[PDB]
């Protein structure tokens, strides 16, 4: 109530929302916690901390901002929200409940405001289209990422990427965590979803350079320290910001956490910088203090600066497998993936997500049937499908049937007990492509014979 | 009337295209060669539709779009890993008379290559091979003329050699190597320059077989 | 009309190539039956009768597979296939070992060479088969080795005239010829996810449906040669003798053209277009009698369905019998050497030319050798116990 | 006494799956009944219990 009373200061027009507003949040808050335990999953963990985020993330939106409606405020409110207390959830109903009690606690704690201004179903804010922190149009974000998609496939690396709403979303909240003072991001989805290439995508957005080590056997642990002295360096003594990216690979190694976690945790490992190390350390980075702007001589001091820019410009990226009982080890082994780590949960890839993978990629292909007549009950299993579909839709919905009816397959022999192999999106990308060439193949076979 | 004016439209394109065709080769730069075709389609696109129903500009349109397609041919050209003997086989195979400083875009660019594609990416496949295989010989080279033998003092009576498992371990890697490049498909170009390093590192295998055992046995005996 | 089913037939048979890799013979009907139903229910044109083998092959590709040392079986010739028709680098899962053989004929004209995880020169063998071109085929992929994962993914960067690809700490540079197989001789093992995404999962396993499917069509072959004719024809009726229809007609049109008027002048080529009508006429024939071929061989097959079964059941025993000893190890091989001295080489048939007493003394001489060849690997005790089990397996078996 | 040699047992496995012996080679195991034969090499050959 008193960080509130705080905060809504910087907006005079809004003074006697304060108590609703500590009210609300307190609320919501609690209702989350009691719903969401560690018993269903291991990263459930809600306490004080998150509505501390959540008073810093209001903040952090109010401050440029000149003036805000009451329906502005509460639109930051369950933005925050969202991003706090959804963004972990594992399950589809888990978020939709989130979803909804936000609109509920929001309405119930503030009448007499416009629902529909106040909370939208695309609630996105972002700073790409504006000096400040203001909501974005789903179309016009989908536009402007699309442009800096087409850069980043002229420049850097050019990893083909599919733009649906959710692809849209995670970039945004990658790109929130990237903007923060040791804002390390943990990212837990299914391999083939797109964890690493969305990273290295918002990276190349912020100007972040990508670290990336290359795990193998006989990788030791004197190898892994080689690699976090050089990223060390980069980012303490030249002020370089680095978007370290560790996937479970190497996380696999239980001599790499204990380092992993000393950073994360203190921005700085012990031990790592010694002798001549330390020797050269300093050495370095009184040059980079000096090339700044400080003058510091004392060791200690030096070594403080260092640990601030380290601060300031690595953020580790963790991305694994969406394993529950894996991730319990984890949280064991490294309490920093759960106390700093900005948990983000999108394993699964959407029915739309699917359809508009498949419709994207199935573009080159000569799919359509003037003479196709649509059947009387189609088996619709993307519900946004438009109707009546023609030929190119009824096949992408066919794709998406195909891979649906793999996940099933894999679930019934998960019950009966039988080895299951994953399905990724790895896969429906590597189906898509199978039809493509095969279809071209037999395409141009049949011409040739006719 | 509205031929002489499409005519007159196109001419400023067919000038354009014939800047790009004169470009020497070596400093035709593909990238941005890519960048100002697509600037030259956005400025036909502005074309007047009553200029646009004539077969020419629509013959250009085309041009520009199979221009384009060939783009990702012209950078697979533009690599270094070409050398002469592959552009001679270019010659032979597309029956063309392209003398090495007077390769230009206008050349390669009259050649058909929406018609040999296969032909030109077979021969960039053999190039890529060669490319890698002669890189492999340059690391050898690159590694066998900086290395040194690690001397260390003993007993201050001489200095006996070390990283004798270093030293086996790399000579064995080399040998192996080679022995596999012996079975690559793009072997025959590099068989002489193989065949000299296989003798040069069994020399050195067994020079350094003989050597361990004689620094061996004469410490055993000072002893 | 085939213009007209050709984007169904591809999904179709795309779907297959990409997923149902990893999922047995019955499984993998299962799903193929599942995405037919819905492809149907969509007005979705597919062909009713889409044999994958002989769609996504042919057979000069099935005789150089045979001929490389490939079992004869359905689900041989879909994995190979899908060895063929990969995207991503395959992992092929024979706990028998056929599957590395037949690769290693296969590509042996390519000088492919044999390593595995567990060695530690597997690094440099790989570092060499990737610069040079020489395929690899890479065994014992349960201690898979993460610095495979460039090379699984296909990251290539091309910097100068080089396409290099960072294996590990190094930049090695990639050969276009290059090509990896993985290979695992254990069923019974769990991938992590990321090597399940980059590697198409080639499963050679033998499973009680695959099995006696494969017992069905070697005793159709062996004791129906009619039916067996019958049933491999309708198998060619789709491409193979429309292809030699083809190859027909192109030998008509150079035929045709190579004459200087001689059309007339000697009135010979009117027994070609005579013999390409018979041919032709032999063609329609097979396709309008289909349905009762089809019909005609189900019946005969359903008459040697219990011997399948029988022969699966005492597979699976001899497999199951390890707990009972650790000395009762019995391979797959060494059944079907029992199933070829029980169907060829069988003194008691000689004389015999009534099918359905064939099949009876088929039937009884299997057990009776099946008991012959493993009880004398057995000790004295485990006699009885495995007398049992066949007596088991012979009351399930039989009607009545 | 080829359980005496566990290690080698798998190595002579490997040299018979991988050659091509004459029309009437016959190699003879005689041994004694032990956990220490290998699988393989079990699973490779025609067992006569005695
Ligand atoms: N939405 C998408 N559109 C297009 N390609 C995609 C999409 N999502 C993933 N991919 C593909 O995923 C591959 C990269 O996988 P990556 O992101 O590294 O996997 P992971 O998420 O397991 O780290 C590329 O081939 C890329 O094209």
């Amino acid at each position: 109530g008193t960080f509130n009373r705080a905060m809504l200061r910087l907006i005079p027009s809004l003074r006697t929302y304060a108590e609703p507003l500590t009210a609300a949040m307190v609320e919501f808050y609690t209702m989350s916690q009691e719903r969401f335990t560690q018993d269903t999953q291991p990263h459930y963990i809600y306490s004080p901390r998150e509505m501390t985020r959540w008073v810093r993330g209001i903040f952090e939106a109010l401050r440029p901002l000149e003036t805000l409606p009451v329906e502005g405020l509460i639109r930051i409110w369950a933005h925050e929200a969202l991003r706090l207390f959804q963004d972990r959830l594992v399950e589809d109903e888990e978020r939709r409940w989130t979803d909804e009690n936000i609109d509920t606690v929001a309405l119930k704690h503030f009448p007499n405001i416009d629902r529909e201004k106040a909370m939208s179903r695309p609630i996105l804010y972002s700073n790409w289209l504006s000096k400040d922190y203001i909501p974005v149009d789903q179309e016009e974000l989908r536009d402007y990422v699309k442009a800096r998609l087409k850069v980043f496939y002229e420049e850097e690396l050019d990893v083909p990427l599919v733009l649906f709403n959710e692809v849209l979303d995670h970039v945004l909240r990658i790109d929130r965590i990237f903007r923060q003072p040791q804002g390390h991001l943990l990212l837990i989805g299914v391999s083939g979803a797109g964890k690493t290439t969305l990273s290295r995508f918002v990276a190349w957005m912020n100007g972040l350079s990508v670290y990336q080590i290359k795990v193998h056997r006989k990788y030791t642990g004197e190898d892994f320290d080689e690699d976090l002295r050089t990223v060390l360096r980069r980012s303490g003594c030249k002020n370089e910001k680095i978007a370290f990216i560790m996937d479970e690979s190497n996380v696999l190694d239980s001599g790499f956490l204990e380092r992993m976690n000393t950073l994360l945790a203190n921005g700085e490992v012990p031990g790592l910088f010694e002798g001549d190390e330390y020797a050269t350390l300093m050495t370095q980075c009184k040059e980079g203090a000096q090339k700044e702007g400080l003058m510091l001589d004392s060791h200690e001091e030096l070594y403080k600066w260092f640990t601030s820019q380290v601060i300031r410009n690595l953020h580790v990226v963790f991305t694994m497998n969406p394993s529950s009982e894996g991730l319990k080890d984890r949280a064991a082994t490294s309490p920093a993936l759960f106390n700093r780590c900005v948990l983000n949960w999108f394993g699964d890839w959407s029915t739309e997500a699917l359809y508009q993978v498949g419709k994207e990629f199935t573009s080159k292909m000569d799919l359509e049937k003037p003479n196709y007549i649509v059947p009387d009950y189609m088996p619709v299993v993307y519900d946004k499908l438009p109707q009546p579909p023609s030929h190119r839709e009824a096949i992408v919905n066919s794709c998406v049937f195909v891979h649906q009816t793999l996940h099933q397959a894999n679930a019934r022999l998960a019950k009966r007990g039988g080895r299951t192999m994953a399905i990724t999106p790895r896969h429906y990308l590597d189906f898509i492509n199978h039809y493509a060439n095969l279809f071209h193949e037999k395409r141009s076979e049949l011409e040739e014979q006719q | 009337q509205d031929l002489k004016g499409v005519w007159s439209e196109l001419s400023k394109v067919w000038e354009q295209i014939d800047q790009m065709k004169e470009q020497p080769w070596v400093s035709v730069q593909p990238r941005k060669l890519r960048q100002n075709l697509d600037a030259l389609l956005n400025q036909l696109k502005s074309f007047p539709a009553r200029l646009r129903q004539y077969a020419s500009y629509e013959f250009v349109q085309r041009l520009l779009k199979g221009y384009m397609k060939i783009n990702m041919l012209v950078i697979e050209l533009k690599s270094e890993a070409l050398k002469d003997r592959h552009w001679k086989q270019l010659m032979k195979r597309l029956h063309v008379n392209w003398v090495v400083s007077e390769l230009t875009l206008g050349q390669i660019w009259d050649v058909d290559l929406q018609k040999n594609e296969a032909i030109v990416k077979d021969v960039l496949l053999v190039a890529q091979g060669e490319m890698a295989l002669e890189e492999f010989l340059k690391q050898i080279r690159e590694v066998w003329n900086t290395y040194e033998l690690d001397l260390v003092n003993y007993q201050n009576k001489c200095r006996l050699i070390r990283g004798w498992d270093d030293l086996f371990n790399k000579v064995k890697e080399h040998i192996n190597s080679v022995s596999a490049m012996k079975l690559s498909p793009y072997y025959k170009v590099f068989e002489e320059d193989a065949l000299s390093w296989e003798d040069k590192l069994n020399r050195i295998m067994a020079l350094f077989d003989v050597w361990i055992d004689v620094q061996r046995r004469w410490v055993y005996l000072e002893g | 009309n085939q213009m007209s089913t050709i984007a169904g037939d591809c999904l179709l048979s795309a779907a297959f190539i990409a997923y149902a890799g990893y999922f047995d013979q019955q499984m993998r009907q299962n799903l193929f039956t599942t995405w037919s139903h819905h492809l149907q229910q969509a007005n979705i044109q597919f062909r009713t009768d889409i044999a994958r083998t002989e769609y996504l092959s042919n057979a000069d590709e099935r005789l150089r597979w045979q001929a490389s040392s490939l079992p004869a079986d359905d689900l041989c010739t879909e994995n190979a296939i899908m060895l063929k028709r990969f995207n991503r680098y395959p992992l092929i899962i024979d706990p028998s070992g056929q599957a590395t053989e037949f690769i290693m004929n296969e590509y042996k004209d390519r000088k492919i060479t044999r390593t595995s995880f567990l060695d530690d020169a597997f690094r440099k063998n790989l570092e060499s088969a990737l610069r040079f071109g020489n395929p690899l085929l890479v065994q014992d992929v349960e201690s898979y080795d993460p610095v495979l994962n460039p090379v699984l993914n296909r990251e290539v960067r091309r910097t100068g005239g080089r396409v290099l690809i960072t294996l590990g700490d190094q930049d090695i540079d990639l050969s276009p010829s290059f090509v990896i197989f993985l290979s695992t001789r254990d069923p019974t093992v769990e991938f992590p996810p990321d090597l399940c995404s980059r590697v198409t999962f080639v499963n050679f396993t033998v499973t009680r449906s695959s099995l006696q499917s494969q017992c069905l069509n070697e005793v159709l072959k062996a004791e129906r040669p009619d039916v067996d004719e019958k049933r491999s024809d309708l198998l060619k009726l789709q491409g193979e003798f429309q292809l030699r229809l083809r190859q027909l007609e192109k030998s008509l049109l150079q035929a045709l053209n190579e004459v200087k008027g001689r059309i007339l002048d000697d009135d010979t080529i009117i027994t070609t277009l005579e013999n390409l009508k018979r041919e032709a006429a032999e063609v329609t024939r097979k396709v309008e009698e289909t349905d009762i071929v089809m019909q005609e061989v189900e019946t005969v097959s359903q008459q040697y369905l219990p011997l399948s079964t029988a022969c699966s059941s005492i597979y699976f025993t001899m497999e199951s019998l390890k707990q009972i000893h650790f000395l009762y190890q019995y391979s797959l091989q060494f059944f079907l050497d029992i199933y070829h001295n029980v169907l060829y080489e069988n003194p008691n048939l000689k004389g015999v030319t009534d099918h359905t007493q064939r099949l009876s003394i088929i039937t009884k001489d299997l057990f009776q050798v099946a008991f012959n060849r493993v009880a004398r690997g057995m000790l004295h005790q485990d006699h009885i116990t495995f007398a049992m089990l066949l007596a088991r397996i012979k009351l399930k078996g039989t009607v009545g | 006494n080829v359980h005496l040699a566990p290690g080698w047992l798998m190595q002579l496995e490997k040299k018979l799956h991988s050659l091509q012996p004459h029309a009437c080679f016959r190699l003879f195991l005689t041994m004694e009944i032990n956990p220490k034969v290998p699988v393989n090499l079990l699973r490779a050959g025609r067992i006569f219990v005695f």
